[PDB]
């Protein structure tokens, strides 16, 4: 369900965030890497 | 009907010289002979030596009489021996029946099939089981279809043979009589271009293709006793791709590998890669990697166990892209 | 130490293969028996064929300068080769023509505009209409051999009372396609012609740089078939000649290897210039009253006037999309093109 | 010296001919005449009939005489008037010498390189430019060279002489004499199988080969007014793949497409995106896209313009990548 | 109509290529004046040639059937046409073989061993001695053709006063490279000597199939080269007619090409000719000059048993190959490609 390149994927398993916990504001709401980082920080 | 690949290839040729006296089916002891394994074995005595008959030895020779014979509304169904003599009529194939449809604008087509054996794990000298599906892989106007199943085989020949543009249907040593299956009677299609999944998955699609395909299935029952769920999708056609199949494998799994027996260097892989790449980059959690064979000209017979991939090599691959 | 008598050998095989002569450079029949049966009309047809066929390629050459044609290869010199040798054929007859022999298959049915797109490169230009017999010039040298052989095959097994005739150059007869069609055609004792034009020079290289045998047409030993070498340069011999093999190949005796010597007029001081074919062609029918400078200059002009509006009908085609491309490839498109077609049927939208 | 390609071609046969006194020259038309493109002008009169000769038309007799020479002792620098005709000698490049010194364990090898021009934009007739580097890039035991301005193919062209295993040298005709650039006198070498930066660059990856190089290089200077700093990285082997410089700069970008004059299901875009999706899947934030030419049979001289992937296409697919 | 004549064409051209012969079936010299010239110890040794090649043939096929042998192309039969013509030969010659042309390369210099190494398939058993002058059996028919005139032209290039000889069967006379082959060679007039071993049938072809030119041997007329039809079965005319198209060579007048009418005594990998047998003309003759005996014939047949046993045992104890070896020997400088799988492997292999 989710869509994310797999730099996010892997950065987000390693820090241990569920993807799928993640919501994403990135085009088509993609997960982008900075959604992880204000997943963590927030 | 329990049939090994083989007998089903037989059939399908049966069926057709049956079906439609326009086939015609020659090439190097493939009549009174049966052809060196039997593939046509009795066909010339059924049909008449007009239909089924030798030919000199060469190759090059051969192509042009399947282009000529087409042109005279013939659905010409050739054999190369073994595949790796398909260097002597490169151009027939692809400088010449692969563009004929283009090169006339139509007015012109060849409904040719190319039968030819192919793969190892039997020990046979020299230039007998390179793989070199890559090579026609790679030429507008042909389509190669590479069957691992006798059902698999009787379905896609029959179309094969059906289809009006060149198709290049090539068989594996190892599979021709190593297992036996039930095989309808009767004639039946299987569409060119269609994948085929052998065994549902959902934490990796495994591509495979010939006798990868069985060392997929036989890799993925063990990945299970391992918590590992293998959906093995088998190409059954490497070019064209069946790109709905294969990423819809993929968008599920969002894990995958290609295995394939050829070199890594060549074979059709690293497209399969490709298009994965650029149809779901968006699904997948890691890289898909490569099972292939080491980039050296085709082992000499007693190093085919050592080179030749198989399970253990998938099981190995499968795992590397699991714990990525 | 006794030796093998190998230059007997060579010296014997040459003496079967003596080059057919019916008519001289000045135009005098020097050899009334092989006499080819032909009527005074069917006599002038050749002649205002190769006449023909001569302005074709001036305008052709000229054409190719101004860029208003593409790729194009000079016939000038092989007209008695080319167009006697078609002479004798039937519409029935498939014709597997070289890069060079545009003109054959122009006379067998090919219009003259597509003959152009041939040369401009565009697919309308190789969609042969359908019933003429010929496929589009071949470019690998000595594939369309081995395609005759197949060709042939198919007639015989169909059982038409017609022949696959097909041409190469001296060139071509060094190459394995060359030999292989030939004996492929022999062991399975098909009617077709080949015929192997030799003007002496494959692009820069001489014949004798090619092969030592003395002539090409004893290559035909090989095969096991009877090889004839002609005066490339005579009309009536190449048309007996072809006659001759037809013949033998419709009553189901196999094929023929015909060598014809002639020479181009240059592209791709001198002599030659006497043996043109048009020179003694054109003696040999005045001496019978059968030929005016009139009805020659009405042919030139009948020619000139045809090349105009072929080169117009060539314009006048529309230019080609990839769309197009696509759509000819096979009967049913595979996906990669059923995708690549959308992406380029909205680019041309 | 200000050099077309086509001169620093023959000045390196020129070098190689005068230091080594086994290297030969033979093929269509190559000796007196100097070959179609006059890449071995003057050659013969220089060196003699004994080192550049003329052969029969027949490209696989071509092919087993370098081969039987180079078991003679000599460094066989055969021609192939076009690559279109590698058709007619595919046994004896890869089936053959790529494969002497493994089927001989080293006893004997193949100082072989085979010469050969390829490439679309010049109205060339059926056969002529096709771009077949896909196909012996697949065979193991050979390496597949394709310059793209006068330095390079001079320093590779002497370095693919001085190999001692069969080397393909694709020339590209568009390049021949497109421009002139400063080449260096005397001999120098550079190494096969790694590519170069023909431009440093940021924001996005181009990797190509052949006449795409300068394609690339012109929707460089066209995203640069747009501020897309694209660095070209021009393979300059095709086969095989310079990894770490390819890999080096998507780590550094990010993003990258590769682009070829072969059609998208031949040349070799797919294994330069499958090794990038294997090595840096990571560092990617779009896919790998591929800028190549429609699946069908090389364009009819006419359709050239409209079939070949050009500068505008590039700038597109990167456009595509950028705004993923 | 008007009518050529092709009947008379096709006949007078055979007839350029009679069966040369000297020994017939009942050991009878027929051709004194071809005699070729050989000392008694010569006539010996060729006898002991043949008759230790067909116990080769008798042991490989055994051997093959216990599977301590891999492919393998049975050779009894034509111990005249591959023995006679290779005794023609100096070790300065070059041999280019055919799958089925193992005994030739092997008397040239090739061990035994390593004739048997070919056949399990492993590299080593091509790993041809330096100065023995030959090449691995050639598999892909036609292709050793093409390679000799290169081989020839090779040496005459520099100036060797040596041959370079390469053979095929009859069914490989319909490939192209075996017409570019001897084209190229004679268009180079390179010293090259081109056999045809003729033993009707190409696997289960019969070489009617194949072309319907009446000889074989005429086929290098299209070369424009000499040809010459030999008794197959016959020693002495196998050797007079190679050493004539040496002699020819050496001498810078071209190659030739020479077609040997033989038989095979089965299978691909009757009675009436087992009196055509080669070895049976030749023993007949050999006694009638006092020159052979069965202690001698029985001395050569023990003498091939057992080094035919010690070689089977060598190719076992030849170390079994890794795909580090066949990695090494692909290229002098390893491409990076195989840089990386070479560790993977090395790695592999550690334990
Ligand atoms: C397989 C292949 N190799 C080379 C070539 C290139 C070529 C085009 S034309 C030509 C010379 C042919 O001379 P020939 O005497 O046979 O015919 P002609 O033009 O009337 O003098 C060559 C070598 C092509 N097209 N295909
Ligand atoms: C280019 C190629 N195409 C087919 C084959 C397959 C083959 C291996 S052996 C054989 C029959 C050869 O009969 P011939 O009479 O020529 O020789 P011999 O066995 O001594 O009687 C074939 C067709 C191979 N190996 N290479
Ligand atoms: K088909
Ligand atoms: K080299
Ligand atoms: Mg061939
Ligand atoms: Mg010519
Ligand atoms: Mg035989």
């Amino acid at each position: 369900r989710v869509i994310a390149m797999p730099s996010v994927r892997k950065y987000a398993r390693e820090k241990g965030v569920d993807i799928r916990l993640v919501q994403g504001t990135g085009k088509n709401g993609r997960v982008l890497k900075e959604d992880i980082d204000a997943f963590l920080a927030g | 009907a329990q049939m090994t690949m083989v007998q089903a290839i037989t059939d399908a040729l049966r069926i057709e010289l049956k079906n439609d006296p326009n086939v015609l089916i020659f090439g190097e002891d493939v009549g009174v002979n049966g052809g060196v394994f039997r593939a046509t074995e009795g066909l010339q005595a059924e049909f008449g030596e007009d239909r089924v008959f030798d030919t000199p030895l060469a190759e090059s020779g051969i192509g042009g009489l399947a282009i000529g014979l087409a042109l005279q509304g013939f659905r010409p169904v050739p054999e190369i021996q073994f595949f790796g003599f398909v260097y002597e009529v490169m151009d027939s194939i692809c400088g010449q029946m692969a563009r004929i449809r283009y090169r006339t604008g139509g007015r012109y087509h060849m409904p040719i099939t190319i039968r030819s054996p192919f793969g190892g794990g039997v020990h046979t000298p020299e230039l007998h089981s390179d793989s070199l599906e890559g090579l026609v892989a790679q030429q507008p106007g042909l389509k190669v279809v590479i069957p691992s199943t006798p059902y698999d085989a009787k379905g896609l020949l029959i179309s094969a043979i059906r289809d009006n543009d060149p198709v290049i249907f090539l068989e594996h040593l190892k599979l021709y009589r190593s297992f036996r299956q039930e095989v309808p009677e009767g004639e039946y299609t299987i569409p060119i271009g269609k994948a085929d999944i052998k065994r549902e998955g959902k934490d990796i699609t495994i591509i495979a293709y010939g006798a990868m395909v069985h060392e997929s299935l036989k890799a993925a029952a063990e990945l299970e006793k391992e918590g590992i769920s293998a959906e093995v999708v088998d190409l059954r056609t490497v070019q064209p791709l069946d790109i709905e199949t294969i990423i819809g494998s993929v968008e599920k799994t969002g894990r995958a590998i290609v295995v394939q027996e050829a070199q890594r260097q060549a074979g059709i892989a690293a497209n399969v890669v490709a298009e994965i790449n650029e149809r779901a980059i968006l699904s997948l959690e890691a890289p898909v990697l490569r099972v292939a064979a080491p980039d050296t000209v085709y082992p000499f017979a007693q190093a085919e166990s050592v080179w030749l991939p198989n399970f253990k090599d998938v099981i190995e691959t499968a795992k590397k892209v699991m714990n990525f | 130490t006794f030796q093998f008598p190998f230059a007997e050998q060579l010296e014997k095989v040459a003496e079967q293969f003596p080059t057919f002569q019916i008519l001289n450079e000045e135009g005098e029949v020097v050899n009334e028996e092989a006499m080819p049966e032909l009527s005074d009309e069917q006599l002038k047809e050749l002649m205002r064929r190769m006449v023909y066929t001569r302005i074709l390629d001036q305008r052709s050459i000229s054409l190719n300068r101004q860029g208003r044609l593409g790729f194009y290869a000079p016939t000038a010199g092989q007209e008695a080769s080319q167009i006697a040798s078609h002479f004798a054929l039937e519409k029935e007859d498939f014709i597997l023509p070289g890069y060079r022999d545009v003109p054959q298959i122009i006379w067998h049915g090919l219009p003259l505009y597509q003959a152009f797109l041939f040369s401009r490169g565009h697919f309308h230009g190789n969609q042969i209409p359908e019933g003429v017999n010929v496929l589009p010039p071949q470019i690998i040298i000595g594939a369309q051999y081995i395609q005759a052989a197949g060709v042939a095959l198919g007639l015989k097994m169909r059982g038409k009372k017609a022949v696959a005739i097909t041409y190469t150059g001296d060139g071509g007869t060094s190459q394995g396609d060359f030999y292989e069609g030939i004996n492929f055609a022999g062991a399975f004792k098909a009617p077709a012609i080949f015929v192997v034009q030799n003007n002496r020079f494959a692009i820069s290289t001489p014949v004798e740089k090619q092969t030592v045998a003395k002539t090409l047409a004893q290559k035909a030993v090989a095969a096991g078939i009877p090889g004839i070498q002609v005066d490339g340069m005579d009309p009536l011999a190449v048309y007996a000649a072809v006659k001759a093999a037809r013949e033998r190949a419709i009553n189901g005796e196999g094929p023929t290897l015909i060598e014809t010597l002639c020479f181009r007029y240059g592209p791709h001081e001198n002599e030659w210039a006497k043996k043109d074919p048009l020179v003694r062609f054109r003696k040999f029918l005045e001496a019978k009253g059968l030929w005016s400078e009139e009805e020659e200059n009405n042919v030139i002009e009948q020619a000139k006037e045809e090349i105009k509006e072929a080169i117009k009908k060539a314009d006048e085609t529309p230019k080609q999309k990839v769309t197009d491309l696509i759509s000819i490839m096979f009967e049913e498109l595979p996906f990669n093109l059923k995708e690549q077609y959308e992406i380029y049927k909205e680019k041309e939208s």
